């Protein structure tokens, strides 16, 4: 899930560095106080099935950006509404509780969001705070601590299941 | 008269004010790139905000960005509108006095900053005169090494968007005091708008731009040698509005048409049917020669701002020029002549309609055959794409017989023609689209209600007592540009739910003529199905670019006629007032250019708060508030000066939605007001409350923090309310009399002043 | 009186004579970027010319990127014009006779660009009017969807550049007019510029930025009080000028001196030497306030466009605010009172030298041990370098004991702390460079003669027939920005060599400074080596970047004064007069600043071309003519019309240098002019002939090009050069009387007259 | 001579491809019409010896840029001057004589350049024209078809003694 990383329009030098889905699932068992930001895109019913299972596996709260909280609705999922930008800069504020009231939170795991909008938002946290981020969409993210190349629907499908299988 | 504290403002003189919003409202940085390369000891990398060779840190750098932006805005509305005074008061004279309507207000922006009353075309100069200065003042500070901090940066924003909202509003006085333009009609006629409202069996006149002083002209010609019929001439963009908005005092329909946004540019040059193009000043696609040389379109550039590179033939005459443009000698002219333009171009689309003959870039069925079936889908175009659309998998699905996924597509295009470029087969993709959406196109029609300038000042006093009270939910101003995420249709889709529930809804430039290209079961689109005054479930249609000033005129009469507070040279008071009490939101779905920047942040320094579409994050600031520090949320009660508390609303000045189901979640919380009659809120509750439940599944998780009294809980669900606040917060309820004794932070006061300046 | 074409152009009025000039000197665009981050639509990959998403190519984005660098610089010197002029008129009056000495014509520019004679100060407030409008018309244009053409940017670029230059002619018509700055005086006094000339055992006042207006007041104060002899004042950058030529129409020798240029302003902080800091405008670091609270440096700011986020307490008394700054409460302050900072400037300089004693930021003899014997030579700072110095060699050179390395290096670097910020050392690689030539900034003293502001007629009537004839070999004007390539000796060796062969060298800005502040064997600058009238052999100080405008000036009386043609509104034939015969080159070898590019493309417009450094390649154009294409190099005679052929002199009207050795072949190559009297000629080959011989070892390839006769050819060569031509080029020379019979390309003409204008 | 590839600022999205000693060779001799561009950083005696010898082994004409001519009088090469601003905008124009009169170089060879001279001259070269550029400097230029990596002055040295060993 490394060997496309093709980009058309770069922001500078520093880039994300592709992961491997081993590695992808020892960071999301890795980190302590972990989110799950899940954009509008993950309403498609091949990704809303895995999103439900990453986050049950190590309770994982969720913060469903967008139009995507209905999507979270009955499910046994810890999931509350924020918008990106808002989201994007809470994180970058030391002091904020978080979403439940425990403070921040040092990393943050993007499913289906749309490539510019989730770019641009994670400008202002990659640079401005000190959370990591793990992009596991099929594209490509740039502004992003570690992110998956780009992928097809069904290697994208393929990634999500391996990253399942291995928590 | 009584003046204020801040006539002709600058850079220190709204200092304090700025910085008072900047103080609940920070200031979010989204740096577009980790690099500066403005002076040559660069370019520097920012990265992890640090710093270049001058000192500027990221941040800096980011706030320098978005300040050219907004300067670069505010100098395309003064050029205008000084441009377009200039004509005025030469042709038609000095001394006319200013026609606005039945207002004691004409220039509610220009009184407002700087001072001064006009009366009369003469007056407007002074105030062009301090537009200019103060723009050449701030592009100044723009250099390398010039200012040092981002939030200084910041106020210089402000003080460039409030100078825009008087460059605007300088020239759309001009031009409708002038050229006939409706005065505050609330029956403006509707005009038809759509690319297949246009007969290609006539000549075609395609006008691209947004000044309406050099095709005056050509209309002028066709009226007087009785051309109308025989004859078609269409515009694109804000020229369109000003067009259909010509002579339009007495009612009669119009004859010109509106073809389309920006993003319908290349649609149309490609379509074959423009037979003469004419460009004036701004949005122009600056390809356009390029497809009007293979498709036989002679280009007419008209203006110093847009010369294309074309031959300049001012001085030359009419018939020369015809027969050059004919013989393929030159493809176009720039002709600053206005009488020689009015002439020439509407014979040369008279003598250019019978040489082309169904000229067109869209294969039909055999040509696209390869066309199709020659892409193996790579993925490169969806890399280049915008707006990331699937467009190897629609060509794929088009291989096996299929077409509907690229005339699904054709929707949420924007026809920029970046994936025919990275493409290794060279696949004319958007024509492609552009067929298999034929149908659509044919069937692209609608309807948009006039554009009715000022609000007059008896429905302004009529609806100040609800706006305030809050009895009337609020006013919704949808402005801005066309470069949305997911079509058209979000735009139109959301005026329609808040129309459905008594909003006050207001559009503009291209906003309205997507909102008037869709209709319901019965073919009405909702200027029809909606009256256009300025009341509850109204869309009005204030015009174009230069009319968005008029929503923040409208904001400040409120404050002006109805709550009886002066306005001149008061922009810290009227912006405190509008901050605190009015509830108007502006939402911009597709902003792209400067110009949407710098109005934005004009009325961010107004007071009113903005939602933008997802593409907007790429303007590299927003301004939003911490709603969980309880410090920023106090005011000063203006009888006492003692501290009181407000709810958090608006939780931003400007913030960006990712759809537009979210937008109307956002555009209905942010409407709530300090200061809210206990009928204003529960009405403004209700609706936010049954638009969360119905667009997100679940109850506002900060629904508690706006309830000061029962009667502010919605009437129909005060009972099941009630029982959440008793049970899941532990407020004491007396059951007896529906009554709340104990839980609200603050008490609900029968008359408040929360102002946030202690003066 | 006779008018011209063209009073008071726009970008359409100019465009012919825009035209003119790129169709020989082709513009050349080296972009930063393939991408542009202008509006929403974007980003674009515009790589290998590609077209964005409103059809611009990399063409198209690069000129209006150098496009908008021009404007910046116009707008810059536009706006402290406007303000210098308003500050003027408001305290001295605005019906003042304009004073700027015995000349005909005091406005060399403002006549030539609008047509008018000023003769008050009254006279120029049109003109800024006029300046200020058109330039805010430019800045609409670079907008998104505003224009598409590079040609069209480019003369919107040079429009921009002359109404700079008409700029810079107001600023210092107002302040030279108003502040008894010297008038034309060829032996202005000498004085002492450098670090080590500031005494440390003494309060001292640290002026930094542009503005004269702000410390006129402080100087003022401390002459009233009789402070100059107990207090220092030092001024950095051009604001150092302005106030070195404060009241020296009497000519005795000032009490503030010249710290140094914009790359010294870091150094000069962090050397403790500063007890108050007051900044105005400008050329201003931005991170002058964090320095200062580590070494309890007090920051003043006096403007708007700089304000650096600092209290605003201009209503507030001086001595609460000295009490404020003394306690370390505020950090500085904004003082926009001019009367109020003259007064707080010197009161806390006072009571501030005793508080903060022998602070500094530079390691002694013990932290430098470890922080030298720290580093790994890791690479990152040499890569984060502008100049790309060998840090991590000089550093570890340093650390067996040989410190030398760093003091070389010192010189090369430009105190930008660009290295600090990379390393993962934490290493404060300038303040150990600061110490390694402690000596040598102890040792940093120079003189530099006070701006003479503007040459007279005389002087001119006495030069301009050397000049045209060629018998001067040309006139060299040193100016622009400090950011040289391989440090500030560059500059100065260029000077000296070309004031060695009798050139009439011209300098301004911070090259002045640099050029004063190196010494030959005997310990005499240039400035006392060589004089300072206009004539063979002179060098003249003529001020800061505001008189810049002043060499232009010269270049259009010699058309004005001596060749009889007249100036009112006649830029096309001054121009095409100082493109064909006047020897003009400017040199800007440390360019950085967008107010060099503006002067830059003023010049080009004005023909004249220019020779920058190597870090100029990043302005993203340059403006090359090409020498193999014969059918650019032909003019018209004046007198029948027919085409006369000229040599391909010069070869460009904007480049680069690499070294400045390649920029002593430039310079005395480009000085060739066609209509060259055979003496002029002579003279010009000869020194271009020596100059590369000595600096490249060989004979020019292309010196056979530039003969038309045998007196064209150097005297002293006559024979060996007749003798290259003979065989080489297979010329019929008849030997018997020494004579050329057969081989020139162009007959020399006894009197002809060539232009490029058909008219 | 690939191992650093390591970046400051970042001219886009496409960059050089950082090529080994045996593969600048190939392509040393390879080309038809070469041109040896040699800036003034080539006056260094362990530089000259080199690009003299580079210029020997195949012939190349050598454009010698700057103030870089003395070293190359009274060597056996073919040695002409040009400024690197004229020569780049002179490479972009398909009729153009040359330095001898056959037509423009299908490759250029550079050597000695100072890293912002030749990026900015070369972004107007890779750009609008389409001749190919081989960067044989310690340096990593971006701005080139094909570059060495970032190399120490002693790797330089022995990376510059490989390659005229395989010509
Ligand atoms: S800000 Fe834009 S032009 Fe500047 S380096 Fe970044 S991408 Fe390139
Ligand atoms: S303005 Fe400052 S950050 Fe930008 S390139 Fe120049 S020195 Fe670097
Ligand atoms: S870029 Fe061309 S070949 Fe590749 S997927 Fe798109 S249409 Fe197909
Ligand atoms: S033209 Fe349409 S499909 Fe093609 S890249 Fe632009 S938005 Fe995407
Ligand atoms: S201005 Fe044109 S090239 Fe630049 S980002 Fe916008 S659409 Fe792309
Ligand atoms: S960055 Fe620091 S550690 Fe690396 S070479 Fe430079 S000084 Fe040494
Ligand atoms: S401060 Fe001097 S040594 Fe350090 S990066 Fe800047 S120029 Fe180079």
């Amino acid at each position: 899930t490394t060997k496309n990383t093709k980009l058309f329009t770069s922001y500078g030098v520093k880039t994300s560095k592709a992961i491997t889905t081993e590695v992808a699932a020892k960071l999301i068992s890795k980190a302590k106080r972990p989110l799950f930001v899940v954009g509008t895109g993950v309403l498609d019913p091949e990704l809303l099935d895995r999103a439900v299972k990453i986050a049950k596996a190590k309770n994982i709260p969720i913060a469903a950006t967008g139009s995507s909280m209905p999507g979270f609705v009955d499910k046994d999922v810890n999931a509350k509404y924020i918008n990106l930008h808002q989201l994007g800069f809470y994180l970058t504020d030391p002091d904020w509780p978080g979403l439940d009231g425990n403070g921040n939170y040092d990393t943050i795991i993007l499913l289906g969001h749309k490539k510019y909008y989730i770019n641009q938002v994670l400008s202002a946290v990659k640079n401005f705070s000190d959370v990591k981020s793990i992009s596991i969409d099929r594209n490509y993210i740039q502004n992003a601590t570690m992110s998956f190349g780009n992928l097809s629907k069904a290697d994208h499908i393929a990634a999500l299941d391996e990253v399942i299988d291995l928590l | 008269g009584p003046m204020g504290p801040t006539p002709f403002p600058t850079a220190a003189t709204v200092r304090d004010w700025s910085f008072t919003l900047f103080d609940r409202y920070e200031p979010v940085y989204t740096p577009m790139c980790d690099q500066c390369c403005y002076c040559t000891f660069g370019p520097c990398n920012l990265e992890g905000n640090r710093r270049g060779a001058c000192g500027l840190d990221m941040k800096g750098q980011a706030a320098r960005e978005f300040f050219l932006r907004c300067i670069t805005g505010c100098a395309c509305h003064s050029a205008h509108g000084r441009h377009l005074l200039d004509h005025i008061i030469s042709i038609f004279g000095e001394d006319m006095p200013i026609n606005m309507g039945a207002s004691n207000v004409i220039a509610p922006n220009i009184q407002l900053i700087t001072g001064r009353q006009p009366k009369t075309l003469g007056d407007l100069k002074p105030i062009m005169e301090y537009v200019e200065e103060e723009l050449g003042q701030l592009l100044a500070t723009v250099h390398a090494g010039q200012e040092g901090a981002a939030i200084d940066y910041d106020n210089k924003a402000m003080l460039a968007g409030i100078l825009d909202h008087v460059g605007m509003e300088v020239s759309d006085i001009a031009q409708v005091t002038a050229l006939g333009f409706p005065k505050s009609d609330p029956e403006a006629p509707l005009v038809e708008v759509g690319m297949g409202t246009l007969d290609a069996s006539k000549p075609v006149i395609i006008a691209i731009g947004h000044n309406v002083a050099g095709v005056t002209y050509i209309m002028d010609y066709m009226e007087d040698n009785n051309l109308t019929d025989k004859m078609e001439i269409g515009g694109l963009c804000c020229t369109a509005f000003d067009m259909t908005r010509y002579k339009r005092e007495d009612r009669k329909p119009p004859y010109a048409k509106i073809v389309g946004t920006i993003s319908k540019e290349l649609k149309v040059v490609r379509s074959g049917i423009p037979d003469v193009i004419v460009i004036d000043e701004q949005c122009v696609r600056a390809d356009l020669v390029e497809e009007g040389k293979k498709l036989k379109i002679p280009v007419i550039a008209s203006n110093e701002k847009v010369m294309y590179g074309l031959p300049d033939r001012t001085n030359d005459d009419v018939d020369a020029i015809i027969e050059d443009i004919k013989t393929g000698k030159i493809p176009g002219c720039v002709m600053l002549d206005y009488e020689k333009l009015g002439e020439l171009v509407p014979r040369l689309a008279m003598e250019m309609a019978p040489l082309r003959e169904g000229i067109s870039a869209i294969p039909s069925d055999e040509e696209m055959a390869s066309l199709v079936a020659k892409c193996v889908a790579c993925g490169e175009c969806a890399l280049a794409c915008p707006e990331e659309l699937d467009i190897p998998d629609a060509i794929q699905a088009a291989k096996e017989g299929d077409f509907t996924a690229l005339d699904f597509l054709h929707d949420l295009c924007v026809g920029c023609r970046r994936c025919e470029q990275v493409c290794n087969k060279e696949i004319p993709i958007l024509s492609v689209i552009d067929k298999a959406a034929q149908k659509a196109i044919a069937e692209e029609k609608g309807l948009v209600r006039a554009g009715r300038g000022q609000v007059s000042d008896a429905e302004i006093r009529a609806e100040g007592l609800n706006l305030v009270m809050g009895t009337t939910p609020g006013v919704i101003a949808i402005i801005g540009c066309a470069n949305y995420p997911a079509g058209s249709k979000d735009v139109y889709r959301i005026a329609e739910e808040f129309l459905n529930r008594n909003y006050i809804v207001a559009v503009s430039g291209c906003s309205a003529m997507d909102i008037g290209m869709y209709k319901d079961a019965d073919g009405k689109t909702l200027y029809e199905r909606f009256p256009g005054r300025f009341e509850r479930g109204n869309i009005l249609n204030t015009g174009s670019c230069v009319s968005n000033s008029h929503i923040s005129g409208t904001c400040h009469k409120v404050a002006a006629i109805f709550a009886g507070r002066n306005l001149s040279g008061n922009l810290a008071e009227i912006a405190d007032y509008t901050l605190n009490r009015v509830g108007a939101v502006g939402l911009a779905w597709g902003a792209y250019s400067q110009k949407a920047a710098a109005i934005g942040t004009g009325c961010n320094m107004y007071g009113i708060p903005a939602v933008l579409g997802p593409h907007s994050g790429k303007y590299r600031r927003a301004l939003i508030a911490k709603t969980y520090d309880e410090n920023k949320w106090k005011v000063y009660d203006s009888r006492n000066g003692s501290e009181l508390d407000i709810p958090p609303s608006p939780e931003f000045l400007i913030t960006t939605a990712e759809t537009w189901q979210e937008a109307c979640v956002l555009l209905a919380k942010n409407c709530i007001r300090p200061s809210d009659n206990n009928m204003g809120r529960s009405i403004k509750l209700t609706h936010w409350i049954e638009l969360s439940e119905k667009y997100l599944g679940v109850l506002p998780e900060d629904w508690w923090k706006f309830v000061r009294h029962e009667a502010d809980l919605p009437l129909s669900r005060r009972e099941e309310l009630l029982k959440k606040l008793e049970t899941e917060h532990g407020w004491e309820i007396d059951w007896k009399k529906k009554k709340i004794i104990s839980g609200p932070k603050i008490k609900f006061d029968v008359s408040s002043q929360p102002t946030n300046l202690k003066r």
